[PDB]
């Protein structure tokens, strides 16, 4: 049973915790609760093989940015999240990608670009510009909704497969 | 404005390993317990039935007095790992 260390990164309020909790605890409650650093673990079957998923749910706030170097070094795969109704978070996602590559010093870090909150009608970030960004990054793009659970498993499992391909 | 980031774990089995919260120098046990409970979604419950223990190791655990200033009571030279459990 191989262990996978996943890290959920992105600007504050994009839905990192909601996404993680939806996957681990299979539920969604609308609540305001900024993260410092939370850790989860759940054994799950992916592609006919049970493995251990360690999920580090990080802080979107700049207040806890000094912790980035440490978790980027240990993290094996990163779920780069942004909200489709938050243009700024989409712009911030570029910074996370470059920082991860810088810290790890690798041009092939397992990553998955996630466009969360796809349940909301007020879209300000078109799927096309996100797909093109993911294409340029050479990683997959998955739109999710921690509320409806749409694409949640796909996003995390695709990151796991990405890590497996790299490892 | 001194404070520290501590890791609080629950004595249950719900997929969560721990959830980090902040402990300021003004935080007394009741304050941190309610903060930990909320973070772990224990809003219905009362902080009265809850206890706060610092995990120094697998053999050593520091019981935080019910009205002590957590910032000054905790072993700062040890791991900031705490467990929230029912008394
Ligand atoms: N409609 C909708 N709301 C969502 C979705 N995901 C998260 N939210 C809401 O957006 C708000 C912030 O989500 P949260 O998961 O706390 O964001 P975060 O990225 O973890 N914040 P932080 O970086 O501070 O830790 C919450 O009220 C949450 O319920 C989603 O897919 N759809
Ligand atoms: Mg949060």
């Amino acid at each position: 049973m191989t262990e996978y260390k996943l890290v959920v990164v992105g600007a504050g309020g994009v839905g990192k915790s909601a996404l993680t909790i939806q996957l681990i605890q299979n539920h969604f409650v609308d609540k305001y609760d900024p993260t410092i650093e939370d850790s989860y673990r759940k054994q799950v079957v992916i592609d006919g093989e049970t493995c251990l998923l360690d999920i580090l749910d990080t802080a979107g706030q700049e207040e806890y940015s000094a912790m980035r170097d440490q978790y980027m070094r240990t993290g094996e795969g990163f779920l780069c999240v942004f909200a489709i109704n938050n243009t700024k978070s989409f712009e911030d996602i570029h910074q996370y990608r470059e920082q991860i590559k810088r810290v790890k010093d690798s041009d092939d870090v397992p990553m998955v670009l996630v466009g969360n909150k796809c349940d909301l009608a007020a879209r300000t970030v078109e799927s096309r510009q996100a797909q093109d960004l993911a294409r340029s990054y050479g990683i997959p793009y998955i739109e999710t909704s921690a509320k409806t659970r749409q694409g949640v498993e796909d996003a995390f499992y695709t990151l796991v497969r990405e890590i497996r391909q790299h490892k | 404005g001194d404070c520290c980031i501590i890791r609080v774990s629950l004595d249950v089995d719900n997929g969560n390993m721990y959830k980090s919260i902040l402990v300021t120098s003004q935080d007394k046990a009741p304050t941190v317990i309610r903060k930990a409970m909320d973070k772990h979604n224990l809003d219905e419950d009362e902080p009265e039935d809850y206890e706060l223990l610092q995990i120094i190791s697998e053999d050593h655990k520091l019981k935080i007095p019910e009205n002590a200033n957590v910032f000054y009571a905790m072993n700062s030279a040890a791991n900031y790992d705490f467990i929230l459990k029912k008394r």
